[PDB]
């Protein structure tokens, strides 16, 4: 009779813009409500909850949510996505007076603010002696994205975005790799769209 | 903490009985049982409100549970399988839903324990293509070649764990994925200022550590036994 429903596992939001995660649950009688959030592999951490007194509640770091019994939703929200809020986010419900049920989890993901994007690829040379290399797609912006592999010998990685404190700046990147002779870094990313300007050395 | 787990990791074989242990201090009547699994959440499995009172979660079978004490809940996976691998947490909760989570048990279930086997960990270095374009430098680690997937990846400069600059892939993909024990690879990046990269003086280390086999477990074969360990790959800086 009682569950709780989140709807995308995997949402984006661009940096600096606002934050919803929406959560909405089956009880007939309005349940207590919470919401988790978990970084990796690191346990689950209370944000806030729902427990009969306040209807907008707030919890750490500028998160809030409003209980709405006539849309029987607890959405979570924060005014602007930092890239620390990156992790994955549950609601979860009391149940028959006895236990906390979980949602399925939303990660979320934020898209970083690329002002400048350089899109390029590079070739990367192992440390040690070697007839080894790799393939690095990097600094192209959000509407850059990924594709998997077509050639089994090729392996290509999900995009990731890397956040240097140093320089107060991010980059997105993927890695490509290969054990076969006729792999060039020219070639690896054919199955991906790249951006018209990508930089290719020679 | 109020809340303790063990074990904090595990590999099996399947077809072993398993026992992870939950104890408390606060002496809590609630205590629960949860499996997390991509995708689905936290599920639970059972729960207990007093010493010999046990109650059945959504997923139950395959797993037993004893109430030994007011301070301890045992979970037993009855003959591990390997789909009952995952990520265990234990939890306490007050009579107002104050829940309080143990720090996980990840739990691996292999079908052969001969197909286990470390990682091998190589460092490439930065373009200089990249170093003269941007005036930046990525290190790129790769991880290939381990079973199962149970392994973490850190990064340390100067012998110092750093965490600014770097990315690591979320799942190692599989070198085979037509295989059922396909071993993995796991890439990450770390990211640094050109004139960093460029001082010789800069040591640069991407470490591994793998979960593996114990002393314990037989091992029958010529190559080296694939225990847990750490296995790294290094670069210097230099100059151009």
């Amino acid at each position: 009779a009682q569950s709780v429903t989140q709807l995308g596992s995997h949402v984006s939001v661009s940096e600096g813009a606002l934050v919803l995660l929406r959560c909405n649950y089956s009880s007939s009688v309005p349940p207590y409500l919470f919401w988790y959030v978990q970084y990796p592999n690191q346990g689950l951490q209370l944000l806030l909850k729902y427990t009969s007194a306040a209807t907008l509640v707030k919890g750490i770091n500028g998160f809030e949510a409003e209980f709405k019994k006539s849309e029987t939703s607890f959405h979570l929200t924060k005014p602007s996505a930092h890239m620390s809020d990156a992790a994955e986010y549950f609601c979860a419900v009391s149940e028959q007076d006895d236990k906390i049920i979980f949602g399925k989890g939303t990660r979320l993901h934020i898209l970083p603010n690329i002002q400048n994007p350089d899109p390029a690829v590079y070739q990367l040379r192992d440390s040690k002696s070697s007839d080894k290399s790799v393939c690095l797609f990097t600094d192209f912006d959000s509407q850059t994205n990924v594709s998997q592999s077509k050639d089994s010998d090729v392996y290509i990685t999900d995009k990731c975005v890397l956040d240097m404190r140093s320089m107060d700046f991010k980059s997105n990147s993927a890695v490509a790799w290969s054990n076969k002779s006729d792999f060039a870094c020219a070639n690896a990313f054919n199955n991906s769209i790249i951006p018209e300007d990508t930089f290719f050395p020679s | 903490a109020d809340v303790t787990q063990t074990p904090r990791n595990r590999i099996t074989k399947t077809g072993k009985r398993i026992m992870l242990e939950c104890s408390q201090t606060k002496g809590h009547d609630r205590m629960y049982w949860y499996r997390q699994d991509p995708g689905l959440g936290l599920r639970l499995i059972y729960y207990s409100f007093d010493v010999k009172d046990i109650n059945k979660g959504e997923i139950s079978d395959g797993y037993s549970v004893s109430r030994q004490a007011q301070a301890k809940f045992s979970l037993s996976l009855e003959s591990a399988i390997p789909n009952q691998t995952a990520l265990y947490f234990c939890a306490t909760s007050d009579e107002s839903y104050g829940y309080t989570f143990g720090s996980g048990t990840r739990l691996t279930v292999v079908e052969d324990l001969n197909k286990v086997s470390p990682p091998e960990v190589a460092v490439f270095e930065p373009s200089e293509a990249e170093i003269s374009h941007t005036q930046k430098a990525t290190l790129v680690c790769l991880a290939t070649g381990f079973y199962p997937d149970h392994v973490e990846l850190s990064w340390w400069v100067n012998g110092k764990e750093v965490h600014s600059g770097v990315c690591t892939d979320p799942q190692p993909l599989k070198e085979q994925p037509a295989l059922n024990d396909s071993r993995y690879s796991l890439s990450s990046r770390l990211r640094v200022s050109a004139t960093f990269w460029q001082n010789p003086r800069n040591h640069f280390r991407c470490q591994v550590q793998f979960y593996g086999l114990s002393e314990n477990d037989e091992w029958t074969q010529d190559r080296a036994k694939p225990v847990t360990q750490i296995v790294s790959a290094e670069a210097w800086g230099r100059a151009d």
